[PDB]
C-alpha cells in the first residue's frame, strides 16, 4: 500500500518553465486516479486511448508526469498533432499519445503586479521537436546569414521570451500549471497498478 | 533565408516584445488617469519613454529588411507601418527643433488665459471660461470679446510657430517621399497591390469633395433655416442674406451648432426624450448602466464583458481625495485586459456615452487576434462609427421602451421627431462643411497654394464661401485662427470626423437593413438581430490587416465612403427644411460683414 507522490508535482511551490518541462517518474506505488479526476479544481482533463472514467483498474510499467507553466491560450497546444509556439518549439506531444493532460489556472500564484518574469518559453527554434523533446539551450538564434557570435543583434535574438504574467491579464494570457501523465508499457513487471 | 523570412522573425521578436512594452505604458498610464499623484507622473513617463525609445529603435531595425523584397501583403503591412516613424529621417537638430514648436503651441493653447477690461486679475482660460461664453451666452457683445480676445492673443502668438511648424513638417514629408505634410496626412487611406480594392491619397480629395457636393442642399437649407431664427432674436446683427457671424455658433469656433437649439428649435412647446429622471426613479447606478449596455451587445451576438472587465474599471467617480481624469476612455492594454475609464452619472448621456465607449471595447476584443501592428480601425474613421452608431440605437424610444426607461404610453409625433432630427442636424451635418472646409485650408497650406502673406485672408474666403461663416472682425496676418483650434495647434488631421461621419450613417443603414427594420432610418434598433451583429463582426475582426475599402464592403456591400444614407438619415427633416423656407433667401451673400 505505497502511494504515489502525486502531491510533489501537483502541490509543487514553484512549476518549470515550458521550454525546460519537468519529468517526474513513477514507480512502485499505487495511484488512486480516481482522485485526481473527480477532484473538479481542474479546467482541463482530457485522455488520450486511455479513459479517465475508474481507470485505476489497469496497470502500466512506468508512469512519467510532465509538469510546465503557459498561457491558457496555449493549452490547446498540449494535446497530439496541435503547432504552434509551444507545440513546436517547447514541449511536443506524439501523435499515439496514451494518456492524460491536466491544467489549472494558476493566476493566484505565478501572477505578480509589474510582472512575473520567471517563466519562460521558446520563440525561435531551427526545426520542430521530435514528441517527449527537451531543448534547454541558450545559444543565440541566427535568423540572417551573419554569424551571431553570442550575443544578440541584427537577424541575431536570444531564443527564451518570457511571459511576464500579471494578475489583471485576460485569462487567455493568465498562468496555467500542466500536469502530463504519460502512460508506458513494455514486456516488463508493470510495478504501477493502484486500486 | 530569403530577405521575407528574416522580417517574418524579425515581426515576431517585436510583437512579443513591443506587447509587454505596450501593456506596461498602459497600467502606468491608467494608475494616473486614475490616482492622480506626483509618483504616478513619474511611472508614467518612464514607462512612456521607454515604450517610445523601444518604437525609435525597431523602427530603424525595420528600414534595413527593404520592402520591395516582401510579398506576403499582410507582412509588408507591418513592415511599413513600422517603418514610417518621422524621428530618424530628418536631422537631430531639425527634430529638436519641431518637437519644441509642438510642446510650445500645445502650452500656449492649453494655458493661454484671457483677462476682461478694467480687471487685469479676473482672467479666463479656454476650458472651462471662454468655452461657458460661447456656449451659454446669449449675449452678442461677451460672445464677441471672447471669440476675439481668443483669437488676438493666443492665435497671434501661435502665429510664427505655425509657420515654422509648416516649414519643418513638409520637409520631413517630402523626405517621407510625400508630396506634403498633407500628402502624409491622406496616407492613412492608401491601398495598394490589391486588385479591386486599391485607393490613392489623391482619389481621397476627390471623393470628399464629391461628396461635399451633395451636402450642400442639406446644409444651405440648414444654413437658411438657422439664419432666420438668429434673425429672430438679433434682428440688428443678422443679415437675411449675409454669412452668419462666427461668435453666435454654440461654441469657440463654430465647429457644432449643437447649442444653437435653444433659439432654433422647431417645437418648443414640445419637450425633448430624457429618461434621466425615470433612471433616478428606479434607482439605476453606473453598474446597472453597464451591465445594460453589455445587455445590448449580448443581444446582437457580441461577447460578454470579460471578468476583468468589472474588476478593472473604474466606471464612478473615485471620491473626494482621489482625482482622476474624468474624460470617457476605453482602454485596449493588451494581453486581454480591457477597460473604460468614466466618471458615470445616472444620466441619459452617459448612459448612451456608455453603449458608445463599450462599442470600443467591442472593437478592440474583436481584432485582438490580430498581430500587434494590426490591432487597431480599418483607418482612422471606422473606430469612431462604430462607437457612434451604438448611441443611435440605444437613444431611440423603440429601445428606450423595452428596456423599462421610457413608458409604454409614450408615442412619438411627428414634431418631436422633426426636434430630434434638427438636433442631429446641428452636431452632425453642421460640422461638415466647418470640416472640410478647415482639413482644405490645411491641405493647400501644406501644398503651397496659399503664401504666408494670405493665409487669414484665403482662411476667411473660404469660410465665407464654403461654410457660409463671416468673421466679425477682420483679421490681419499677425492672427492665426486656424491654430486656435485644438486639432491645428496640437499636430492632429481633421478629415477623420469627416469620413467618419459618411461611414457611420453607411453602418446603421446596413446593420437596420440586416435587422428588418421597418420604417425611416432615424427611428432604428439593431437590437436583438444577431444577423445586424453577425454582420459587423465580419468587419470588426479584421483590424487593419485588410484594406479599408473591403472591411466596408463586408458592411455594407461597397467599396467607397458615400454620402446617401446620411441623407437618407436626415430626409425627414430635408423636406421639413424645405417647406420652411418658402418664403426666406436660400444661400449666402460672401460680401457682407457684420463690421461694416
Ligand atoms: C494538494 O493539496 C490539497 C490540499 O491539502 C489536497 O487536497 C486535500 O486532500 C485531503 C485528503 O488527502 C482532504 O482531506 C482535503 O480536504 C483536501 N483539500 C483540498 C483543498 O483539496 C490534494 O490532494 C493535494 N494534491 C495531491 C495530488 O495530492
Ligand atoms: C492610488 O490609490 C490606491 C487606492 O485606490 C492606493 O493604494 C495607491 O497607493 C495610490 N497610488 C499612488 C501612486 O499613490
Ligand atoms: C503570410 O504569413 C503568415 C504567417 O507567416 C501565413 O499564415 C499566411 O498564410 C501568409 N499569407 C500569404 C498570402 O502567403
Ligand atoms: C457571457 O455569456 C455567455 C452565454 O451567452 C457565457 O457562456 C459566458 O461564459 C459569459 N461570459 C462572461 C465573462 O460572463
Ligand atoms: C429583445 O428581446 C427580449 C426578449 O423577448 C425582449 O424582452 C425585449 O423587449 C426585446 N427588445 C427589443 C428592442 O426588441
Ligand atoms: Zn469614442
Amino acid at each position: 500500500t505505497n502511494l504515489c507522490p502525486f502531491g510533489e508535482v501537483f502541490n509543487a511551490t514553484r512549476f518549470a518553465s515550458v521550454y525546460a518541462w519537468n519529468r517526474k517518474r513513477i514507480s512502485n506505488c499505487v495511484a488512486d486516479y480516481s482522485v485526481l479526476y473527480n477532484s473538479a479544481s481542474f479546467s482541463t482533463f482530457k485522455c488520450y486511448g486511455v479513459s479517465p472514467t475508474k481507470l485505476n483498474d489497469l496497470c502500466f510499467t512506468n508512469v512519467y508526469a510532465d509538469s510546465f507553466v503557459i498561457r491558457g491560450d496555449e493549452v490547446r497546444q498540449i494535446a497530439p498533432g496541435q503547432t504552434g509556439k509551444i507545440a513546436d518549439y517547447n514541449y511536443k506531444l506524439p501523435d499515439d499519445f496514451t494518456g492524460c493532460v491536466i491544467a489549472w489556472n494558476s493566476n493566484n500564484l505565478d501572477s505578480k503586479v509589474g510582472g512575473n518574469y520567471n517563466y519562460l518559453y521558446r520563440l525561435f527554434r531551427k526545426s520542430n521537436l521530435k514528441p517527449f523533446e527537451r531543448d534547454i539551450s541558450t545559444e543565440i538564434y541566427q535568423a540572417g546569414s551573419t554569424p551571431c557570435n553570442g550575443v544578440e543583434g541584427f537577424n541575431c535574438y536570444f531564443p527564451l521570451q518570457s511571459y511576464g504574467f500579471q494578475p489583471t491579464y485576460g485569462v487567455g494570457y493568465q498562468p496555467y500549471r500542466v500536469v502530463v501523465l504519460s502512460f508506458e508499457l513494455l514486456h516488463a513487471p508493470a510495478t504501477v497498478c493502484g486500486p | 533565408s530569403t530577405i521575407e523570412e528574416q522580417a517574418k522573425t524579425f515581426l515576431d521578436k517585436f510583437n512579443h516584445e513591443a506587447e509587454d512594452l505596450f501593456y506596461q505604458s498602459s497600467l502606468a498610464s491608467w494608475n494616473y488617469n486614475t490616482n492622480i499623484t506626483e509618483e504616478n507622473v513619474q511611472n508614467m513617463n518612464n514607462a512612456g519613454d521607454k515604450w517610445s525609445a523601444f518604437l525609435k529603435e525597431q523602427s530603424t531595425l525595420a528600414q534595413m529588411y527593404p520592402l520591395q523584397e516582401i510579398q506576403n501583403l499582410t507582412v509588408k503591412l507591418q513592415l511599413q507601418a513600422l517603418q514610417q516613424n518621422g524621428s530618424s529621417v530628418l536631422s537631430e537638430d531639425k527634430s529638436k527643433r519641431l518637437n519644441t514648436i509642438l510642446n510650445t503651441m500645445s502650452t500656449i493653447y492649453s494655458t493661454g488665459k484671457v483677462c476682461n477690461p478694467d480687471n487685469p486679475q479676473e482672467c479666463l482660460l479656454l476650458e472651462p471660461g471662454l468655452n461657458e461664453i460661447m456656449a451659454n451666452s446669449l449675449d452678442y457683445n461677451e460672445r464677441l470679446w471672447a471669440w476675439e480676445s481668443w483669437r488676438s492673443e493666443v492665435g497671434k502668438q501661435l502665429r510664427p510657430l505655425y509657420e515654422e511648424y509648416v516649414v519643418l513638417k513638409n520637409e520631413m514629408a517630402r523626405a517621407n517621399h510625400y508630396e506634403d505634410y498633407g500628402d502624409y496626412w491622406r496616407g492613412d487611406y492608401e491601398v495598394n497591390g490589391v486588385d479591386g480594392y486599391d485607393y490613392s491619397r489623391g482619389q481621397l480629395i476627390e471623393d470628399v469633395e464629391h461628396t461635399f457636393e451633395e451636402i450642400k442642399p442639406l446644409y444651405e437649407h440648414l444654413h437658411a433655416y438657422v439664419r432666420a431664427k438668429l434673425m429672430n432674436a438679433y434682428p440688428s446683427y443678422i443679415s437675411p442674406i449675409g454669412c452668419l457671424p462666427a461668435h453666435l455658433l454654440g461654441d469657440m469656433w463654430g465647429r457644432f451648432w449643437t447649442n444653437l437649439y435653444s433659439l432654433t428649435v422647431p417645437f418648443g412647446q414640445k419637450p425633448n426624450i430624457d429618461v434621466t429622471d425615470a433612471m433616478v426613479d428606479q434607482a439605476w447606478d453606473a453598474q446597472r448602466i453597464f451591465k445594460e449596455a453589455e445587455k445590448f451587445f449580448v443581444s446582437v451576438g457580441l461577447p460578454n464583458m470579460t471578468q476583468g472587465f468589472w474588476e478593472n474599471s473604474m466606471l464612478t467617480d473615485p471620491g473626494n481625495v482621489q482625482k482622476a481624469v474624468c474624460h470617457p476612455t476605453a482602454w485596449d492594454l493588451g494581453k486581454g485586459d480591457f477597460r473604460i475609464l468614466m466618471c458615470t452619472k445616472v444620466t441619459m448621456d452617459d448612459f448612451l456615452t456608455a453603449h458608445h465607449e463599450m462599442g470600443h471595447i467591442q472593437y478592440d476584443m474583436a481584432y485582438a487576434a490580430q498581430p500587434f501592428l494590426l490591432r487597431n480601425g480599418a483607418n482612422e474613421g471606422f473606430h469612431e462609427a462604430v462607437g457612434e452608431i451604438m448611441s443611435l440605437s440605444a437613444a431611440t424610444p423603440k429601445h428606450l421602451k423595452s428596456i423599462g426607461l421610457l413608458s409604454p404610453d409614450f408615442q412619438e409625433d411627428n414634431e418631436t421627431e422633426i426636434n430630434f432630427l434638427l438636433k442631429q442636424a446641428l452636431t452632425i451635418v453642421g460640422t461638415l462643411p466647418f470640416t472640410y472646409m478647415l482639413e482644405k485650408w490645411r491641405w493647400m497650406v501644406f501644398k503651397g497654394e496659399i503664401p504666408k502673406d494670405q493665409w487669414m485672408k484665403k482662411w476667411w474666403e473660404m469660410k465665407r464661401e464654403i461654410v457660409g461663416v463671416v468673421e466679425p472682425v477682420p483679421h490681419d496676418e499677425t492672427y492665426c485662427d486656424p491654430a486656435s483650434l485644438f486639432h491645428v495647434s496640437n499636430d492632429y488631421s481633421f478629415i477623420r470626423y469627416y469620413t467618419r461621419t459618411l461611414y457611420q450613417f453607411q453602418f446603421q443603414e446596413a446593420l437596420c437593413q440586416a435587422a428588418k427594420h421597418e420604417g425611416p432610418l432615424h427611428k432604428c434598433d439593431i437590437s436583438n438581430s444577431t444577423e445586424a451583429g453577425q454582420k459587423l463582426f465580419n468587419m470588426l475582426r479584421l483590424g487593419k490587416s485588410e484594406p479599408w475599402t473591403l472591411a466596408l464592403e463586408n458592411v455594407v456591400g461597397a467599396k467607397n465612403m458615400n454620402v446617401r444614407p446620411l441623407l437618407n438619415y436626415f430626409e425627414p427633416l430635408f423636406t421639413w427644411l424645405k417647406d420652411q423656407n418658402k418664403n426666406s433667401f436660400v444661400g449666402w451673400s460672401t460680401d457682407w460683414s457684420p463690421y461694416a
